[PDB]
């Protein structure tokens, strides 16, 4: 897993990998990493997936009670506080690294929470195995003020890198932008690697499989 | 592991207008079978199924939960669950028990009750949701059958290629593993029917 | 009119009679006074002897709930005791969590909202016990406080509970006890006390006092005897 | 009847009379106050009055502080109003803690409503009889007047008053701000005072009253001196 | 009528009375009289004991909670029992934590305590038994009596039951003599202040009289039938 | 406190006619380090009763203010009792054997020193509960060190007096001083007496090391 | 007759107990001091649900033969 | 990291380094360890940073609803007592150094010292943190009684150099306060800013 | 880590006679190698007709004689007698029982008069296994004094020798030298013997010195 995320000059990209290796296997690709807080505020993941879904869903969820009731949209330092709350109460044994990302009235915030209930607030972060790589090239490309497109830029090539040189990372690349206009979530933003072209069809022809027995049940379609 | 106790293997697959779902049969004590009749799919509603490998014990049990939960789901909002909000169930259920987990890799199966658009999905030890738009697996021999159907699959097939390559794929898969195996069941959803066939496979 | 049966109920024209009804608890009680000067709080009280039998020093009305703060007490003594208790209590968890005696106002505070939590529900009755606390600090200064059965708490440059609270406030006011000092106000909260005293109703009286101030060191005692039947000559002088 | 005495039971017209004596209890008390918003500035003037002269003036005061940028004045029962007053406190915190930001005057309000609620519904304990009326600045909607009452209400306004004279207040005010020009911080003082005192016809002096003002420029919530507030009335009576 | 304002301890009376509290305190006087009275070396309780029939046994009026305390009871033998108790294990708990004697007064304001939650809440009864509680420790000798209102008080002598305003006024015209008495002369003392309340018919026995001594020699013995005959012989006659 | 993290060592008490002394360094080391060097190990109980500890000084610090507090509590109800150093002693082995059936033990050994009624007391209590009433006392290494000392003067006098008693708490914190790494030069004494508690301040020990240049 | 059962109990248990913890037989007097606490709690001073609000509305006669001898105890509903 | 706090007359100077490790990896280099629990009374935070952050915003909220229910400026003794309750309770389940240094009218500066284990120290200067071991010795022999605000300021700076370039855990920028009652005047110095000292140079 | 016992040493003595009960223990307190002191009797004196002596682990063997002596008080205020030997007895074994699971590391000797007037001796296991003995010896020195006890006392594997009943003065000889023998051979007893005796009249404490380290 790679994710990381980078505050440009009016607001936030954030960006992700998209492959789940259960052991070292690839479990699954085009997974989505990056997840719905609030309309202003996404978060991306790492660490065990079903502590990061979770988590992030009942503090999406908490947060839609909070703002319904509220009348105003969430701020990021609530969803922060919520979260590094419940974490430290598990005292890590949920895992979860996260990387959150919102705009609000204040401005652009960019949080990074780990497991045990840290937080950090920072210009650019980032998590998982390939979270030195893209590091690197965080720390060496980074500028502050920086523009969207060139913000996109950095972190597509932040999270390449952790693709390329990581194992546990490699598929395509997402990113979200949040702005405090609009929000443009970024499912496949890029495609660095793709599956080479089957050379021989190896397609069974029917009658290739013998079966002992069959058993047709219909279905009342109506 | 623990998940090798028992042993087994269930696998899912998306054609055009069409779901398959297949898994071995044999139940056994780490070594020794004791029945070749297991079930491991179950249904979950007219064209929706579900699969589970891992302990016996923990299949069995998730099963008949997930039933509790579906059959009052069904009768409280007069509706067939879609299959997403099964996952999303089946989910919740697992991580429930996310310390001491129910030691399965459930597979669902089926096509949305309207649109009849199909749907594949797995999950984890502890609820992790995975939907894929080409197939998934679970069990012991995932990695052999995760080769075996990178290679085999292809878009858009018809029922009886599903059919087919998802006969084929289990075969040659539990063929090569010690603890799956003992015949193996295919059921293939369509809108208008259920066909199951048990497949002639090698009994070692 | 079933209005006044219980705390929980309110009269229609909005008033709450239960508590009323014990404020009138505290007026059977014999009087009590405390009046602060620059120096300390002193606290007196009209201690009525029922019986020849009973001990000297019994059924004290005042009472040492922190090193630092009296407690004088008028109305129910079983309830007055209890709130003592209470009161120590919450100094003690006070130096335990924040690492300090209790500041006067808080300790009103926290024993007022402890006295009002039972005006509100049906199941327990408001105390029956009207008290006045007082402390000398020298960052805080000579605080004067009374609690009423209601859980209302202000501070008091002088104050009188009991059966002669309003002769006895009259009395007071014609003091001057902000210019004062505690070795003269001695002497003049027992004139007081006296003045109120009424001899036909009452048998007799053993005159209790205690100060805190500078004097002490910001400690609440008991007065020495010494002091005490010289307040108490010059007293008796006063009365004529 | 009996169907007061218990704030459970409903009446055949479906009233709730224990609640309804519990707005009574406020007007009990004798004393009034009045919450009047400005453009730039929030302002709670209230009535102080001292029974006796022993009382030190200093202690007596029904304006609290519920944080550092919010202020309320109670009306009502003294001690329900500081139970209310440090239920108020606690939950301001709580929210900070929460949450990581202040609490908004609104959210305030709506918290301190609904237990009054939970208060209203549930039968041994009865309605907390008082009325607190917070004022605050938020930066989005810039000043705030919010009042809760015993029943669960939570309404904002632009002006209020509680106590007694509510009715002649809200008259008076009601006509101010339909000749609405606007409210500078000295208007908006001025229009509280002369509210109180005419309602009242005290014509007051400046220990007769206290005022606790909130502003855009300085957000704290503050209790204004003796001088200031005698400052603000000599400028009444000159003009 | 006024009927109500008497059904529970929890209501307060328009001229604040808790009427429950006082029906309590006249339990006292329904049972049979005890007598207390100290000297500086040490303290005396003594009983008038009542039988059911002449078949029956005479009650115990007097109990021994530790060897530097013991109690007489007037009142509800329940409440004695029960209170006994709880100060019998106060006492073992402070000579297990400390490995010191309880203070008398420590812990006549434990049981002040005890019985003061009962008046203020629903549901229980105040516990409607008075106690004499006698005991020496390093202060000195003790005595003191506990009411079933929850207040206490310490005493030179003191006397409850049926008819004891005679043997308290006895007490009172002879209490000077008390102090420098020998233990024969104070229990001799107390044996005819509690003759006084008998009827005129009745005298004291052998059977009937129950006598406690404790002092700083002597831990609390209670001096049964036989035992008490050395201490009545001296005793003259009714004047 | 499983693991002890900031601890002081040797806290000696002796017995002399009309009193007893107790004395103790100031440092409270954090594992080798003499982290804290002007830390108190020795608390004024009340009046009649002096305690001090070694040990964990975090578990001292609470012990100090919930003794402090019920030392406070009786004298707030004033009626003129007072606890015992034997009552004080009692209560602590109370206390620390509680925690230790916990397993959550307090990891002080402390020495609770008083004069009430004419009669000295000087007892000890370990975190496990162990306790028991001795004319001198030595906790730490002061037990292997000091205590023969001690033992040696006491066994062939039974009484001392203060001057002396003084003197030989001195000469056992010198020796302390030189065989002992936790240990510091400066220490404090404190004496219960029919007058009351007084605590002398930062006390240091003269040190011979005319040895070294005999090599 | 179904509260005395009740009482019963109390006092068989009671003297078992008695035995298993002190390898001795109870006192008549001890025994009828058993039951009467369990009688005297339809005062409901304890906070347990499982006391009946009502007195006892029985009197029971103890008779046995202990280290005093031959002995007769009485009790009543108040638990005298 | 290494934390240290100095006393002066009518305030206190804190300072701390910015760098947090996992492991060899430093997550993050700009940290900011020095909090304000109240517009006076701050902590430095040394220890497990989750345990660190989590007491010192439940002290933040306990020490800001006593200040207001009291109306007056909280104590630092005040704060270094709650921190001391908290540590020395969960001490088996929380490993957090904090050094509590403020300003309150009553007593002054003040600066406090809770180590691992849940106890309270007043000290005139203190350390801590892993770094502070290896300039034990620069602080013993360069405090001085009487130091005005710009030498403490110094002093810190210079020790906390030293600790970051001879602890690897310690790094970055240096985080410097100086709190009194006119308030709080914080400053970071990167770079050059930073004292540096001679290497041998062979 | 922290482990919640330790040995404090000391070994107790209890031997029964027609007419009297004698208990006897050392008077050392024993950490480790060193002496925590010299005067720490290990017999209490639980009533006029009853000893408890007490080895192993201090803390254990001060609270066990405190719960008794409450427990003893319980019981005269609720049956209106003292507890005899044999409920003494009884009432420690369930006491001692009730931590199986964490248990008091104490070996209990209780010896005084029965009911009869004879005299009776009940020995305790750690766990509260009890029994009623002649004669037994406790605690570290227990394969020491035992062996000697059954020769002298029981006159175990003696031919053609006569039984006499045991005497109160040639029991207190027998318990002096045996004291002697486990003070030479045993490090952790020594440096004084208190003997406990028990008869009608009531309890008599005598010390007698044994050889210091």
């Amino acid at each position: 897993t790679t994710i990381a995320g980078v505050v440009y000059k009016d607001g936030i990209v954030l960006g992700a990998d998209t492959r789940a290796t259960e052991g070292m296997v690839v479990a699954d690709k085009n997974c989505s990493k990056i997840h719905f807080i609030s309309p202003n505020i996404y978060c991306c993941g790492a660490g065990t997936a079903a502590d990061t879904d979770m988590t992030t869903q009942l503090i999406s969820s908490n947060l839609e009670l909070h703002s319904l009731s509220t009348g105003r949209l969430p701020r990021v330092v609530t969803a922060n506080r919520m979260l590094k709350q419940m974490l430290f109460r598990y005292q890590g044994y949920i895992g979860a690294a996260l990387v959150l990302g919102g705009v609000d009235v204040t401005g652009p915030h960019l949080y990074s929470i780990y497991p045990h209930g840290s937080t950090d607030k920072l210009p650019y972060v980032t998590m998982g195995s390939g979270s030195l790589a893209a590091m690197a090239v965080f720390e060496d490309k980074f500028r502050p003020d920086m523009e969207e497109e060139e913000a996109k830029n950095l972190v597509s090539e932040a999270i390449a890198a952790g693709i390329f040189n990581d194992l546990g990372s490699g598929s395509n690349i997402d990113l979200c932008v949040i702005s405090k206009n609009k929000l443009d979530f970024l499912r496949p933003y890029t495609v660095p690697n793709k599956k080479g072209t089957r050379l021989g069809r190896y397609r069974c022809e029917k009658g290739t499989t013998a079966v002992l027995t069959e058993k047709i049940t219909p279905l009342e379609i109506e | 592991s623990i998940m090798s106790y028992n042993g087994g293997a269930v696998m899912a697959m998306k054609g055009k207008n069409c779901v398959a779902i297949a898994a071995d049969r044999r139940f056994g004590i780490q070594a020794q079978m004791v029945t070749t009749d297991f079930q491991k799919i179950f249904p979950m509603g007219d064209r929706l199924y579900i699969g589970l490998a891992g302990l016996a014990t923990d299949v069995q049990t998730v099963a008949q939960r997930l039933k509790f939960r579906l059959n009052l789901y069904e009768l409280k909002e007069g509706r067939q669950i879609k299959p997403y909000t099964l996952m999303s169930m089946v989910a919740n259920l697992l991580y429930e028990k996310r310390f001491g987990p129910y030691y399965t890799e459930p597979v669902i199966a089926g096509l949305d009750p309207k649109t009849f658009k199909p749907f594949i999905c797995s999950l984890d030890l502890i609820g992790c949701p995975m939907v894929t738009d080409d197939f998934v697996v679970s069990g012991t021999c995932a990695e052999q059958m995760y080769g075996m159907c990178e290679s085999l699959w292809e878009p858009n097939m018809d029922p009886d290629h599903l059919f087919e390559t998802i006969s084929q794929a289990m075969l040659n898969a539990v063929d090569r593993d010690a603890v799956s195996g003992m015949g193996v069941i295919v059921h293939i959803i369509e809108k208008d029917k259920i066909t199951t066939r048990t497949l002639k496979a090698r009994m070692d | 009119t079933g209005y006044d049966l219980s705390a929980s109920t309110f009269s229609p024209d909005g008033r709450v009679f239960q508590v009323e009804y014990a404020m009138k608890a505290v007026e059977n009680s014999s009087t009590a006074i405390g009046i602060r000067c620059k120096d300390g709080v002193v606290f007196g009280v009209e201690k009525l002897v029922l019986s020849k039998l009973y001990e000297e020093g019994s059924n004290k009305r005042l009472f040492n709930v922190d090193r630092h703060v009296g407690m004088a007490v008028a109305g129910l003594l079983a309830d007055a005791r209890s709130l003592a208790d209470i009161a120590r209590e919450e100094a003690s968890n006070f130096r335990s969590n924040f690492g300090y005696n209790i500041p006067l106002k808080h300790l009103a505070d926290r024993v007022a909202m402890y006295v009002h939590a039972y005006t509100l529900y049906s199941a327990v009755r408001p105390f029956g016990c009207s008290f006045m606390l007082g402390s000398y600090s020298v960052n805080d200064g000579a605080q004067l406080y009374m609690i009423d059965p209601s859980g209302v708490s202000y501070g008091y440059w002088g104050c009188a509970i009991g059966k002669a609270r309003q002769a006895a406030k009259t009395e007071i006011e014609k003091l001057q006890m902000k210019e004062m000092t505690c070795r003269d106000i001695v002497k003049e909260v027992a004139k007081i006390i006296y003045i109120v005293h009424d001899e036909v109703k009452d048998k007799a009286f053993e005159l209790e006092l205690s100060w805190v101030g500078e004097l002490t060191n910001g400690r609440h005692e008991i007065v020495p005897k010494d002091i005490r039947e010289e307040a108490e000559k010059y007293a008796k002088e006063s009365l004529k | 009847a009996g169907f007061d005495r218990h704030i459970t039971i409903f009446s055949p017209e479906g009233r709730l009379y224990q609640v309804e004596y519990a707005f009574k209890a406020i007007n009990q008390g004798g004393l009034t106050s009045v919450a009047v918003r400005g453009k730039d500035c929030a302002v709670i003037v209230t009535q102080k009055k001292v029974p006796d002269k022993l009382l030190d003036s200093s202690t007596v005061t029904h304006l609290f502080k519920i944080t550092e940028n919010i202020g309320c004045v109670m009306t009502g029962m003294t001690a329900d109003s500081r139970s209310q007053v440090q239920r108020a406190r606690y939950e301001a915190a709580n929210w900070k803690y929460k949450y990581g930001y202040e609490i908004p005057v609104d959210m305030l309000c709506k918290r301190i409503a609904d237990i009054s609620q939970v208060y209203t519904q549930n039968a041994e304990m009865r309605p907390l009889g008082c009325c607190m009326i917070l004022i605050g600045i938020d930066e989005e909607q810039g000043p705030q007047v919010y009042k809760c009452d015993p029943a669960g209400y939570y309404c904002g306004f632009k002006a209020t008053a509680a106590g007694v004279k509510q009715t002649e207040s809200t008259s008076f005010l009601e006509k101010k701000v339909k000749k609405k020009f606007d409210w500078t911080f000295e208007q908006t003082v001025e229009t509280a005072i002369t509210c109180l005192s005419t309602v009242l016809s005290i014509d007051f002096k400046p220990s007769e009253i206290e005022v606790g003002v909130v502003t855009v420029e300085n957000p704290k919530f503050r209790i204004l001196t003796e001088a200031e507030i005698d400052a603000h009335l000599v400028a009444l009576a000159e003009r | 009528f006024r009927n109500q304002y008497d059904n529970d301890v929890t209501v307060w009376s328009p001229q604040g009375r808790i009427h429950q509290i006082e029906y309590a305190m006249e339990a006292v006087k329904q049972g049979s009289a005890t007598v207390g009275l100290k000297s500086k070396t040490h303290a005396v309780l003594v009983a008038l004991k009542r039988a059911q029939s002449e078949l029956a046994a005479h009650q115990k009026k007097i109990l021994h909670v530790d060897n530097h305390i013991g109690i007489s009871i007037a009142g509800l033998t329940a409440d004695a029992r029960l209170l006994c108790n709880f100060m019998r294990q106060e006492c073992l708990d402070s000579r297990f934590v400390f490995d010191r004697p309880l203070p008398v007064s420590r812990l006549v304001s434990l049981i002040g305590s005890k019985t003061q939650i009962p008046t203020q809440r629903y549901g229980r009864r105040p516990y409607g038994v008075g106690l004499l509680i006698a005991g020496y420790d390093d202060m000195g000798p003790h005595i003191f009596q506990t009411c079933p209102s929850a207040n206490y008080f310490d005493c030179r002598a003191m006397s409850i039951g049926a008819r004891s305003q005679s043997a308290r006024t006895y007490l009172e015209r002879h209490m000077s003599e008390f102090m420098e008495c020998n233990l024969n002369e104070l229990v001799k003392h107390g044996l005819r202040a509690l003759r006084e309340t008998l009827p005129a018919e009745q005298d004291l026995t052998t059977k009937n009289v129950s006598i406690g001594i404790v002092g700083k020699d002597l831990e609390f013995t209670i001096y049964d039938d036989d035992d008490v005959s050395p201490f009545l012989e001296g005793l003259e006659e009714r004047p | 406190t499983q693991n002890p993290m900031v601890t002081g060592t040797s806290v000696l008490g002796v017995k002399f006619e009309g009193g007893v002394v107790i004395a103790a360094d100031m440092l409270g080391s954090y594992g080798s380090l003499a982290r804290f060097r002007n830390i108190s190990r020795i608390m004024r109980v009340n009046n009649s009763t002096m305690l001090g500890a070694s040990g964990d000084y975090a578990d001292f610090q609470y012990l100090k203010q919930v003794l402090g507090q019920m030392v406070i509590d009786e004298e707030l109800l004033g009626d003129g009792h007072s606890y015992s150093p034997r009552a004080i002693h009692s209560w602590l082995t109370r206390a620390m054997y509680s925690r230790r059936s916990k397993m959550n033990p307090l990891w002080n050994t402390m020495v609770i020193g008083g004069y009430a009624d004419g009669e000295s007391f000087l007892g000890y209590v370990d975190m496990l509960g162990v306790a028991y009433e001795a004319p001198s006392l030595a906790t730490g290494y002061g037990a292997y060190l000091a205590q023969p000392l001690l033992r040696e003067v006491l066994e062939k006098q039974p009484v001392l007096s203060q001057t002396e008693a003084r003197d030989l708490v001195e000469r056992c914190m010198r020796v302390l001083y030189y065989r002992d790494a936790r240990s510091y030069n400066r220490f404090q004494i404190a004496t219960v007496t029919e007058k009351g508690v007084e605590i002398e301040g930062p006390l240091s020990t003269e040190t011979n090391w005319d040895i070294a240049h005999m090599i | 007759i179904a509260d005395a059962k009740t009482l019963i109990d109390k006092a068989r248990v009671e003297t078992q107990n008695h035995w298993f913890t002190y390898n001795e037989t109870m006192t008549v007097e001890s025994v009828t001091q058993a039951v009467s606490n369990l009688a005297l709690q339809f005062g409901e001073e304890d906070a347990d649900p499982g006391a009946m609000s009502r007195p006892f509305g029985v009197a029971l006669l103890f008779g046995g033969v202990d280290e005093k001898g031959p002995q007769l105890f009485h009790m009543d509903p108040s638990g005298t | 990291t290494t934390i240290m706090a100095v006393q002066f007359d009518g305030g206190v100077v804190l300072g701390a380094d910015s760098r947090t490790t996992t492991g060899s990896y430093i997550a993050n280099r700009v940290t900011d360890k020095l909090t304000p629990i109240h517009d006076r009374i701050f902590c430095c935070r040394s220890g497990s940073a989750a345990d660190t952050q989590a007491v010192a915003d439940a002290v933040t909220y306990q020490l800001g609803f006593h200040s207001i229910e009291l109306n007056e400026p909280p104590l630092v003794h005040t704060a270094a007592s709650l921190f001391k309750e908290m540590c020395y309770r969960y001490r088996e389940d929380l490993m957090a150094g904090i050094i509590i240094a403020g300003w309150d009218p009553q007593e002054g500066g003040q600066v406090y010292s809770v180590p691992m284990g849940g106890m309270m120290v007043r000290q005139s200067f203190a350390i801590g943190g892993s770094g502070s071991s290896y300039i034990y010795g620069y602080v013993d022999a360069t405090y001085r009684e009487g130091m005005t605000k710009e030498e403490c300021l110094q002093f810190t700076a210079n020790a906390l150099a030293l600790a970051m370039e001879r602890d690897g855990s310690s790094g970055g920028v240096i985080r410097l306060a100086a709190i009194a009652e006119s308030g709080v005047e914080r400053q970071v110095l990167l770079g050059d800013q930073i004292p540096k000292f001679a290497v041998a140079t062979l | 880590r922290f482990s919640p016992y330790v040995f404090n040493g000391g070994t107790i003595l209890a031997i029964a006679g027609e007419d009297f009960a004698i208990v006897a223990s050392d008077t050392r307190l024993s950490e480790g190698f060193s002496i925590h002191t010299r005067d720490s009797p290990k017999c209490y004196k639980l009533t006029d007709k009853t000893v408890i002596g007490c080895s192993g682990f201090h803390g254990d063997c001060l609270t066990l004689t405190k719960i008794i002596e409450a427990r003893l008080k319980m019981y005269k205020h609720s049956n209106n007698k003292a507890m005899t030997t044999g409920a003494i007895a009884a009432m420690l074994s369930t006491i001692l029982y009730s931590r199986r699971f964490f248990p008091y590391y104490v070996y209990n000797i209780i010896g005084g008069l029965d009911e009869e007037g004879k005299g009776a001796v009940y020995s305790f296991d750690p766990v509260g296994s009890y029994q009623r003995d002649s004669f037994k010896a406790g605690g570290s020195a227990s394969a020491m004094l035992q062996p000697l006890l059954d020769n002298q006392v029981g006159f175990k594997n003696m031919q053609n020798v006569e039984h006499v009943p045991l005497s109160l003065d040639r029991a207190m000889r027998l318990v002096k030298d045996v004291f002697i023998s486990a003070a030479e051979r045993d490090v952790y007893t020594g440096d004084a013997l208190r003997i406990c005796i028990v008869t009608k009249e009531g309890i008599r404490e005598e010390t007698v010195s044994l050889r210091k380290d």
